[PDB]
């Protein structure tokens, strides 16, 4: 099996436009959501809120849809409840909160693309893995 | 159910010279909550087996 | 005879649907824009008569009421079950990942 | 003459309620236009008895003491709810949260452990009709609920349990079954209990009252394997009553 | 009977520890 | 229980300065070769 | 002839059939106490609420336990690190609920253990011997404080140490393994290949000076009567046992020497405890062994699993199933 | 009456009435007393009282 | 507790044959000249 | 036959013990010097 063009094809938008990434882009996607993100959600669970997870099928039912770059690259600039009622910046890494959470501070839009990018390809490589926590080890 | 009925051979022997109580609270006679110090059944046990 | 009262609650419609008087507040995440915040009200003021009930909890916004509407038919009540409902289970069942 | 967390640490204090003056003998008045709630109701136990459970069953049983072995844990504490004046000049007082339960374990003559969760969950009470004024003659009466003291998830030794865990005796595959249905089919338990709270003093300036208190409630039944005992629990209260 | 058994057992060991270094053969140099 | 602590407290002190005092008592010189 | 001068030669005298000595005056009351209230509770202790939850579990022979099952059981989570003597429980019966035996029990063993090795020197000294058998016993000893201690101390309670009882140390195994994962931790690795190697060298020194005893006896009579108590000629030959081991492998795999062979017979099963104690010591604060869960992966990404992720699969089991209803939160943090 | 009386009226607690080789507590033989059931009065049919 | 009844006669035997078996050695070491 | 459990044990040592009593007396009267 490799990591093919197919498998780096994601959502780009809500509207069904798709995008691919490069290999390069999935690399630094790994990279940056170790760097940022790993911490709380390993393995595509969430530590502190293990009711919510980074399943594809989960972002599809946020509101707004989360399954695809623009809508992972907006939660990571103004994160929200999954209803979309609250903004949380104040208690979840973003840009609009890397004075609280400095290690958003040197994120990149490019960056976000990556790391938005791996949400959505790593379930295509693990499956229920994604987001399923211990049961799957 | 005294003791009699239990088949106690030296219960009755420690009960006839003052020995009534346990350290676990209660007493031959029924009681409840007693102090016996430390010359209960058990105490008076211990002092033999020392 | 003896009875586990939870196995029985499963061969109701708890077992099929959200149970807006019983069931553990993590459920509402199956639909779309039900949690946390109407999630929060309907276990709050459950519990319900009716599923049409939980329409008339006070202070929802036009659209709050539009998805519970579009939701109903996701939503059943049964009677409330005391092993389900009590150690503020509905809000922590145990149950994490 | 404040003291703070490092003053009590460690001695026991934050297990007692407040207490007031010999001096605070007065009288709160109950303006019936004005709506009232109990910002903090405080229990404090200093006595467990158990009902005595006897073979006669024609002889009366008695309460008697018991040794509290789970330290100074037991206080009920924080508890606040609405206070209503009743249209007979009565007051109700409705409990809504707090810190309103607290497992106990106290230990029979012989060494019987009686677990217990000392509670008032779900109190309402009330007192006297025709209460113009809180006095030192002011008298609450009422009931509580009594759930299971194990909650649902909880395992037994061997694995049993309600909303979780296995439902038969795993470990004797092939014994019959309808002689172990106590022990494998976990049930939970909700039953109510009586409290009257004895105003013996009152702050009629700041709104505090306190007093002594009995309950009587039933002990846990693990959940449902055996029978629980009665316990009448004793102690003094104090409240804080607060225009809302 | 079972708690009498295991603790007789035990106290015959602590007997047993007793003759063995208070009443052993004693090491003679020869 | 006070008792019981003033007690145990009373006899760990005995021990605990027999022991000190035990080996400030010209400890080197007991061995069987030189008297230090 | 002042009585102090006269009990400090008692205490310090080689001619006692035990010695005594300033250590010993602290070894035999800590060890006595804790001996005799060890067999007390072993007995007849009631059941202790070790986790703190409510739930007394039995340790006694009196309460339904065998010599198997039985244990002191260490005392309450809700106490964690904080000194619970007698005189700070309100009655026996709340001290023996809390677990108060336990503590009791293993500050007065650790104490007395520490002063047994301190004694080990002592009489050493008075003997004219050299002075370090107290220092492979120092091997033994940190295991023990390893698991009555400092385990406790870096986990926040003694709750979690060692209990007192055989089913009771496979319990304290279990745990360990899915917390610490000790199976592929390298001070324990090397703890294995001290008791094996041990137990190797053991055997094999055994057999080799049994192989090689001089014949000093009959047919008939056991050849133990070949060695007098105390004679100044050894009593094998240690150049024929090297003959022989020296041609099993090759001739400098093995010791001619036996000072060299006996200081060697000492130190592997020392050093290998050492680690051993080591390991328990320093996993105490959350240093635990190799983790390669998810270390293979394929060229899409696909994990393949090695042996390591079989491992960590029976440690799944350990750690959802231990402390059934102790957990409320998703991580066991300590 | 105390049932403690009526107990010792009853001929199971006769220090007499046992055997050499009836071994254990007298609770091994008639049971574990729990309560007096009271006193039986016999009556024939012409109703006099019967002992 | 519903232990096996042949427990007890198992562990009296178990201890009692080889023990008495060794004592009936040792005295008779003894006794020799 | 529900007989006494305890028949068991106390036939068997009420055999050995006195028995082997004997039978150490016989034989270290046997090997004492002829
Ligand atoms: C050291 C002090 C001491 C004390 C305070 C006790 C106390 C007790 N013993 Mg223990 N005991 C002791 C030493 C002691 N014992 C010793 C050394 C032994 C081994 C011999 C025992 C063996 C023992 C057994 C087997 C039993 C007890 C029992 C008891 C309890 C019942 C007492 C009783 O009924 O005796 C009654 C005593 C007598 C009737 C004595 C009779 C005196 C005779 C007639 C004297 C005749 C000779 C005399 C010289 C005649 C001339 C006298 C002159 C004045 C004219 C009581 C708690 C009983 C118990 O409850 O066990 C748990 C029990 O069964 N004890
Ligand atoms: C050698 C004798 C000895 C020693 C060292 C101990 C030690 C201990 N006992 Mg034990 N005990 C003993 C004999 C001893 N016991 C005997 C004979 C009995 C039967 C009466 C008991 C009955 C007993 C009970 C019932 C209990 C203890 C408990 C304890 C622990 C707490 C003690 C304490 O708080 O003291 C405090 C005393 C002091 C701090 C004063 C010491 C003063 C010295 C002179 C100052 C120097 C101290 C400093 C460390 C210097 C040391 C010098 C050294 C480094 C060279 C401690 C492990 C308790 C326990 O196990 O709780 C878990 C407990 O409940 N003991
Ligand atoms: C089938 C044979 C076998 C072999 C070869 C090994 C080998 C090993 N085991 Mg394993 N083990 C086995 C079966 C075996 N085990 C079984 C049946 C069990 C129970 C299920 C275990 C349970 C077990 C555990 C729990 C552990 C080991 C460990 C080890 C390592 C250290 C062993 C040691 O020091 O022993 C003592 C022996 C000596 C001290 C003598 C020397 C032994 C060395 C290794 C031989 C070197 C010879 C050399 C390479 C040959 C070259 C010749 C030439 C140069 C002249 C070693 C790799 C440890 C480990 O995994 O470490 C990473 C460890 O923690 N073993
Ligand atoms: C073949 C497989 C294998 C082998 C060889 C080992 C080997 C070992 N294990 Mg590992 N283990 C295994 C499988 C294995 N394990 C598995 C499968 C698990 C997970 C379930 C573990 C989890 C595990 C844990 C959690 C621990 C070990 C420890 C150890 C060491 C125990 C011996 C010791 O502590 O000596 C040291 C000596 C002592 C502990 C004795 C102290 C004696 C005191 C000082 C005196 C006592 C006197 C006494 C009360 C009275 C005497 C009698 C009287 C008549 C005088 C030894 C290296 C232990 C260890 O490393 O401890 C440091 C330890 O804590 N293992
Ligand atoms: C003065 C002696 C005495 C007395 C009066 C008692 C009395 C009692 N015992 Mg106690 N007991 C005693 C000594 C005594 N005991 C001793 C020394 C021990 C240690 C072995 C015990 C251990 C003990 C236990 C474990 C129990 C009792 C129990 C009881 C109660 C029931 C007894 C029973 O069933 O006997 C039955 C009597 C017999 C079966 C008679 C035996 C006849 C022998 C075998 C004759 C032997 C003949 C001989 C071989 C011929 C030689 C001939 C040759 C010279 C030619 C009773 C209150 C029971 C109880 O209910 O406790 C709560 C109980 O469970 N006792
Ligand atoms: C080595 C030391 C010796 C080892 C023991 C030797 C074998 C024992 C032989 C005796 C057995 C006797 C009892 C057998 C039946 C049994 O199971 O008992 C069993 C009984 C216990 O009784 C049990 O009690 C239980 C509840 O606790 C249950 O009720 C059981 O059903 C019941 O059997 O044991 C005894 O009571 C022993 C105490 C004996 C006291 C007798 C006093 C009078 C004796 C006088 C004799 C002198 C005359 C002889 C002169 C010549
Ligand atoms: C409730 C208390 C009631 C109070 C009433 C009075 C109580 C007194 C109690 C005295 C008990 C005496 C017992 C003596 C036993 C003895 O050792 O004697 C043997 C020798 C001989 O004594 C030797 O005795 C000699 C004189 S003579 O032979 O005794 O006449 C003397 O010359 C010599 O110096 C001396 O060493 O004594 C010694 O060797 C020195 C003391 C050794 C003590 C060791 C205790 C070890 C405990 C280890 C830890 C616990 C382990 C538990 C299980 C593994
Ligand atoms: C790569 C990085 C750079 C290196 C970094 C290394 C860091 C760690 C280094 C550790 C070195 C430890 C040295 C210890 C020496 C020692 O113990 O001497 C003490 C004695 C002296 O040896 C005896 O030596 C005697 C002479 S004398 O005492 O040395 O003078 C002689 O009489 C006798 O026959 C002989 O056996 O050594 C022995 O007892 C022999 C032990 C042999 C063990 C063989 C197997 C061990 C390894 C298996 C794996
Ligand atoms: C812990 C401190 C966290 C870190 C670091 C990051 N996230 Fe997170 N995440 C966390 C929580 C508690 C929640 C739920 C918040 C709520 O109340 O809704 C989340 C949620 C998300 C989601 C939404 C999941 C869904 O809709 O199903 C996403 C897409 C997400 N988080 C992404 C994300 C990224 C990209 C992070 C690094 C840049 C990151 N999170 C950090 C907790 C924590
Ligand atoms: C922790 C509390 C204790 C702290 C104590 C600090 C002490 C500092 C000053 C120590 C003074 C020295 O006191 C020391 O003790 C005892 C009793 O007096 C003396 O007495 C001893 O003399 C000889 C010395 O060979 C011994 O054989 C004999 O058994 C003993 O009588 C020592 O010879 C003396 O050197
Ligand atoms: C060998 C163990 C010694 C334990 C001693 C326990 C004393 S117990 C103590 O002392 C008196 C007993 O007579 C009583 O007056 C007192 O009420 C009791 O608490
Ligand atoms: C000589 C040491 C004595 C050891 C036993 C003392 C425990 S005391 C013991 O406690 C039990 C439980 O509370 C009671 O059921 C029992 O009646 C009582 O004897
Ligand atoms: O014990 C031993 C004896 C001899 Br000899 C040897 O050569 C090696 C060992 Br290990
Ligand atoms: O691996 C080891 C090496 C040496 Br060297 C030792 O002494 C003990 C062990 Br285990
Ligand atoms: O306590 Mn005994 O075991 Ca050490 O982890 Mn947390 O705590 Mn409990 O769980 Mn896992
Ligand atoms: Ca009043
Ligand atoms: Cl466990
Ligand atoms: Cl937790």
């Amino acid at each position: 099996a490799e990591l093919t063009p197919e498998v780096l094809t994601v959502p780009l938008n809500s509207e069904g436009k798709t995008i691919t990434l490069t290999e390069k882009q999935y690399l630094e996607g790994k990279r940056l959501f170790q760097y940022a993100c790993a911490s709380c959600h390993v393995g595509g669970i969430t530590k502190t809120n293990p009711s919510l997870d980074l399943r594809t099928e989960t972002l599809a039912l946020a509101t707004p849809p989360r399954d695809n770059i623009e809508g992972l690259v907006d939660y990571m600039k103004n994160p929200t409840t999954y209803d979309g009622e609250q903004e949380i910046a104040e208690v979840h890494p973003s840009l609009r909160s890397a004075d609280i959470f400095p290690k958003m501070r040197n994120l990149t839009e490019k960056d976000l693309v990556a790391i938005a990018g791996h949400i959505l390809v790593e379930p295509k490589i693990l499956g229920d893995k994604w987001g399923g926590g211990k049961v799957y080890y | 159910n005294p003791m009699w009925r239990q088949g106690m051979f030296v219960l009755p022997f420690m009960a006839r010279l003052g020995v009534t109580g346990s350290w676990s609270g209660w007493s031959i006679t029924g009681e409840t909550g007693i102090d016996p110090g430390f010359w209960s059944f058990e105490g008076v046990a211990l002092a033999h087996i020392v | 005879e003896l009875v586990n009262v939870v196995d029985e609650k499963l061969g109701t419609a708890y077992g099929e649907k959200i149970d807006l008087n019983n069931t553990n507040i993590a459920a509402f995440i199956q639909y779309r824009g039900l949690y946390p915040t109407l999630a929060k009200l309907i276990v709050k003021n459950a519990p319900y008569e009716s599923v049409e009930d939980v329409l008339n909890i006070p202070g929802l916004t036009e659209r709050q009421k539009q998805i519970l509407r579009e939701n109903l038919e996701h939503f059943t009540v049964t009677e409330v079950e005391t092993a389900l409902v009590e150690g503020g289970d509905r809000y922590n069942n145990g149950l994490y990942k | 003459q404040t003291l703070t967390y490092d003053d009590i640490v460690g001695t026991g204090l934050a297990n007692k309620c407040p207490t007031l003056d010999d001096t605070a003998r007065g009288a709160y008045p109950i303006d019936s236009s004005q709506t009232y709630r109990i910002a903090r109701l405080c229990l404090q136990p200093t006595t467990f008895l158990v009902k005595e459970e006897p073979k006669n069953k024609r002889q009366e049983a008695e309460f008697v003491p018991t040794k509290l072995v789970t330290r100074e844990t037991t206080s009920l504490d924080q508890i606040q709810g609405e206070l209503k004046v009743n249209s007979d000049g009565s007051l109700t007082f409705v409990e809504e949260d707090g810190i309103d339960f607290q497992p106990v374990t106290v230990q029979m003559a012989g060494g019987e452990r009686i677990p217990l969760l000392f509670t008032v969950k779900n109190l309402v009470a009330s007192t006297q009709p025709n209460v113009t004024s809180i006095t030192t003659s002011t008298d609450f009466k009422g009931e509580f609920n009594v759930p299971s003291y194990r909650t649902a998830n909880f395992l037994d030794p061997k694995g049993r349990g309600l909303a979780s865990g296995y439902d038969s005796a795993i470990a004797l595959p092939q014994a019959k079954e309808e002689e172990l249905a106590r022990a494998n089919v976990k049930r939970f338990s909700l039953t109510k209990g009586q409290i009257s709270l004895n105003v013996a003093k009152v702050d009629g300036r700041t709104g505090e009252i306190a007093g002594t208190f009995e309950s009587e409630q039933l002990s846990d039944d693990d959940m449902g394997a055996h029978e629980p005992h009665e316990v009448k629990i004793q102690g003094v209260f104090y409240a804080s009553i607060e225009p809302a | 009977m079972e708690t009498i058994t295991y603790v007789f057992i035990f106290a015959c060991i602590i007997a047993l520890f007793f003759f063995a270094i208070f009443f052993r053969e004693p090491p003679r140099i020869t | 229980m006070e008792t019981l602590k003033i007690t145990v407290y009373i006899v760990v002190t005995f021990f605990v300065l027999l022991f000190v005092f035990g080996f400030l008592s010209g400890d080197p010189a007991r061995n069987p070769k030189r008297k230090d | 002839a002042n009585l102090w001068e006269r009990f400090c030669n008692w205490v310090t005298s080689t001619d006692n059939r035990l010695y005594v000595g300033w250590f010993g005056v602290i070894m035999i009351p800590t060890l006595l106490a804790a001996t005799i209230c060890f067999v007390i509770a072993f007995i007849a202790a009631p059941p202790v609420d070790i986790d703190g939850i409510r739930e007394p579990v039995s340790g006694s022979l009196l309460y339904g336990n065998n010599i198997i099952t039985g244990a002191v059981v260490p005392s309450s989570n809700a106490i964690g690190l904080h000194f619970y003597p007698i005189w700070e429980a309100a009655s026996l019966d709340e001290w023996l609920y809390n677990g108060g035996p336990y503590q009791l029990i293993i500050f007065h063993f650790l104490l007395g253990a520490s002063c047994y090795m301190g004694r080990q020197w002592e009489l050493s000294y008075r003997l004219g011997m050299r002075p370090w058998i107290c220092v492979a016993y120092s091997a033994p000893l940190a295991s023990a404080f390893a698991v009555f201690l400092i385990y406790p101390i870096g986990q926040g309670s003694f709750s979690d140490g060692m209990p007192l009882g055989i089913s009771g140390t496979f319990n304290f195994m279990i745990v360990f393994q899915a917390e610490h994962n000790i199976l592929m931790h390298p001070f324990h690795q090397l703890g294995v290949a001290g008791v094996f190697g041990g137990a190797l060298f053991c055997a094999m020194h055994g057999s080799l000076v049994t192989s090689s005893l001089i014949r000093e006896t009959t047919e008939t009579e056991s050849a133990n009567y070949g060695y007098k108590f105390g004679q100044e000629e050894e009593t094998y030959n240690i150049v024929a046992a090297h003959g022989y081991f020296g041609r099993l492998i090759f001739q400098y795999a093995s010791f001619n020497n036996s000072r060299s062979l006996h200081f060697f017979l000492a130190a592997w099963p020392v050093v290998g405890v050492w680690f051993a104690a080591l390991g328990i010591s320093t996993m105490a604060f959350n240093l635990n062994g190799f983790n390669f869960n998810h270390s293979v992966i394929d060229a899409k990404g696909n994990v393949i699993n090695t042996w390591a992720d079989i491992i960590n699969r029976a440690n799944l089991g350990m750690e959802v199933m231990h402390e059934r209803n102790a957990h409320n939160f998703p991580l066991d943090l300590a | 009456i105390p049932e403690k009386l009526a107990f010792y009226d009853y001929i199971g607690n006769n220090p007499a009435k046992g055997g050499l080789f009836r071994t254990g507590p007298m609770n091994k033989g008639d049971g574990i007393a729990q309560a007096w059931k009271g006193h039986a009065v016999f009556r024939n049919k012409e109703g006099e009282e019967l002992f | 507790m519903e232990v096996n009844q042949l427990g007890l006669i198992a562990t009296a035997l178990f201890v009692l044959v080889p023990s008495v078996f060794l004592i009936i050695l040792y005295v008779q070491t003894e006794s020799q000249q």
